[PDB]
DNA sequence: GGGGGACAGCGCGTACGTGCGTTTAAGCGGTGCTAGAGCTGTCTACGACCAATTGAGCGGCCTCGGCACCGGGATTCTGAT
DNA sequence: ATCAGAATCCCGGTGCCGAGGCCGCTCAATTGGTCGTAGACAGCTCTAGCACCGCTTAAACGCACGTACGCGCTGTCCCCCGCGTTT
């Protein structure tokens, strides 16, 4: 009748996350507010990643977000690079950076 | 004759993009990378919550366990803001019952 | 056939100058091929172990990303 | 010197696979032949292996570059790669 | 007569050979306990500590510092020097990825 | 009180000799103390979080082992 | 008035020690280190077996899952030595079953 | 009657490992030969560790295993150094190793 | 108090960057087929659960002997010769 | 090469306090029995992996040439170090 996602004020499926946690064999009993908190945390992370991807998309005048925007937006942020340290992005690369001794004199 | 039903979040990814950027589109491999990121973060938080529940000899995971898991896994203010809003994401979850 | 020479020294040159190197020695390529052979001798062996555990012989991309995340190199991309 | 740094600046923006996929696929099949005979590979598996190996060696190359810069040099040496693998823990 | 003085570096290698075959804590226990309590005072006040926790923290910190000094010495030897430098320390840290 | 002077110069000297350092510069001690502060402010903060989840105000060694194995520094010792 | 009934392997490791080196003792600190080592490697193998069971979408862990976990986690000849001793242990357990 | 440890001839317990696998929230269904396999693997790893520790103790003329013997045993073996890479051993140290350029000049 | 070591300056030359002819096979793309990944049905042997039983695992005490500690002989680098 | 001189290794006297053996409890392993259920196995299908081959050309091999940086050497000046004394 009424979904738990809109009752919690979020949009991600709370029932799908709760079903994944129940048969994911993490605990014998799963609480009610824990998948809601998980959905809120991953929704905030998704919003931050997508808004930084939109920043990188309007940097290079692109109306479609590509993983190049994700690569340029996951490494410029110090906190996201600290969290995602050994994370490899497909069709990615490195930031444009050149050392001072490599510059011409 | 379909083979099987997929288990992803691409429609929810597009909806989140529509709330954040109403005029900017997405590509397919970007949604695949984003879904892989979602699954990895979900597995990390679930494994941390399971380990923390096993540390305190508890077979039940509540919101406090996953709050502590979010605090431990995420450095910076990204946990602390998620300390606040996720809590009120609990609260209007409880206020709607 | 030995295809370790298929990684040509212009390709290693382009990869090294991609990383921010302006002068590359001639002996860089041999150790680069050796490190690549070690990495492809570990990760593909782990993928072979997964595929043998799955009662199959076709190496999937999800076994590859499983081998990559097992060694600490998380990859977002093919497979999911 | 100038054209090398110019294509360095071009290549810090570009994202294509610099390794040609057919010799890399042949090398992957050659290495996998030693473990299990008569093996098949999905194309996405080969592309993921290529991307991850390229990213790992680019990280090794920039570690080698900063090691050589630290050694009051600009031309890289195999001993910089050895030191990077030793400190990184990738050297057995 | 002049006193018997050893060469500079021979004594240093002598205590390297002595300390590479030792299993004692070089850091004193009570200043380290004061440092641990001072650090924990920043996060939460009136916190109590077990002595085993302080000893485990001291052992882990000493092992991490020994590994950091080993990598710093490797960087200094790679830079054709016998004296370590702070740039060797930051080089070993950024190769190890410990700098965020 | 401040205990930055608790990590004395002979203590860092002995830690460098155990690490096999022939000659120690004078500026080694400050960065060594800073790296020690960074490692302690990570591990002790994780231990405080572990203790705060456990409804306790006493920091045990088992939470220290939890905080050490969370960061990848596996320790076999006190606590278990 | 005892406090609690703990869990450790003080008898088993000493039994293997007297099986191999009958004239060699061991301290309690080394006992704690060895028990922590056994518990940590047990946790690693159990997590690998659970992840491999979820990898095949299976709710059952058989001997093949822990065979693959030993083949993956352990390098060198110790992996195939453990595989051989585990196969002969399984056949001698089922023969005595 | 007969325990599963003596049934398989293994010193390490089987019922304790099976109970820890069942109550450890690892899987819904737990096999029977897998605890026997795990007990055999733990027994061989323990035997190898104590064998190298006994070799280090007889090298140092000691009949009791100190953690310095464990440090000299684990880090000298290349498989134990590779597998237990990030493992910190309490009350231990490092292997005796001095670099060639740090040696005194003759 | 000082003396070896970090650091700065300068020449050697050679080893790698750069340019171009040439060869080498990489890349794109239709075709078939076929081994095999996956889906569907069945029924079955293997595992979770309930309860009584026990014997090995663990708390407490002890007494002893392996290693901690001291000094004097011998060894072994080590600076001055 | 060659000298004595301090640092350290080793052996005997001894002592002392954790370590394994013993006593005794007690609680989870063991076993019997039962019912649920996930997967072993076999057909059936449909799909992409592989092999193939022709056309175009991107790019590597390698030679010629050059020049700029590793590196050997030399000079310099000073930074910790070994040692003595005090907290």
């Amino acid at each position: 009748a009424k979904s738990r996602s809109n009752r919690a004020g979020l949009q991600f499926p709370v029932g799908r996350i709760h079903r994944l946690l129940r048969k994911g064999n993490y605990a014998e009993r799963v609480g009610a507010g824990a998948p809601v908190y998980l959905a809120a945390v991953m929704e905030y992370l998704a919003a931050e990643v997508l808004e930084l991807a939109g920043n990188a998309a309007r940097d290079n005048k692109k109306t479609r977000i590509i993983p190049r925007h994700l690569q340029l937006a996951i490494r410029n942020d110090e906190e996201l690079n600290k969290l995602l340290s050994g994370v490899t992005i497909a069709q990615g690369g490195v930031l444009p950076n050149i050392q001072a001794v490599l510059l011409p004199k | 004759k379909k083979r099987k039903r997929k288990e992803s979040y691409a429609i929810y990814i597009y909806k989140v993009l529509k709330q954040v950027h109403p005029d900017t589109g997405i590509s397919s491999k970007a949604m695949s990378i984003m879904n892989s990121f979602v699954n990895d973060i979900f597995e990390r938080i679930a494994a941390e919550a399971s380990r923390l529940a096993h540390y305190n000899k508890r077979s039940t995971i509540t919101s406090r366990e996953i709050q502590t898991a979010v605090r431990l896994l995420l450095p910076g203010e990204l946990a602390k803001h998620a300390v606040s809003e996720g809590t009120k994401a609990v609260t209007k979850y409880t206020s709607s019952k | 056939r030995d295809n370790i020479q298929g990684i040509t020294k212009p390709a290693i040159r382009r990869l090294a100058r991609r990383g921010g190197v302006k002068r590359i020695s001639g002996l860089i390529y041999e150790e680069t091929r050796g490190v690549l052979k070690v990495f492809l001798e570990n990760v593909i062996r782990d993928a072979v172990t997964y595929t043998e555990h799955a009662k199959r012989k076709t190496v999937t991309a999800m076994d590859v990303v499983y081998a990559l995340k097992r060694q600490g190199r998380t990859l977002y991309g093919f497979g999911g | 010197g100038t054209v090398a740094l110019r294509e360095i600046r071009r290549y810090q923006k570009s994202t294509e696979l610099l390794i040609r996929k057919l010799p890399f696929q042949r090398l992957v099949r050659e290495i996998a032949q030693d473990f299990k005979t008569d093996l098949r590979f999905q194309s996405s598996a080969v592309m993921a292996l290529q991307e991850a190996s390229e990213a790992y060696l680019v990280g090794l190359f920039e570690d080698t570059n900063l090691c050589a810069i630290h050694a009051k040099r600009v031309t890289i040496m195999p001993k910089d790669i050895q030191l990077a693998r030793r400190i990184r823990g990738e050297r057995a």
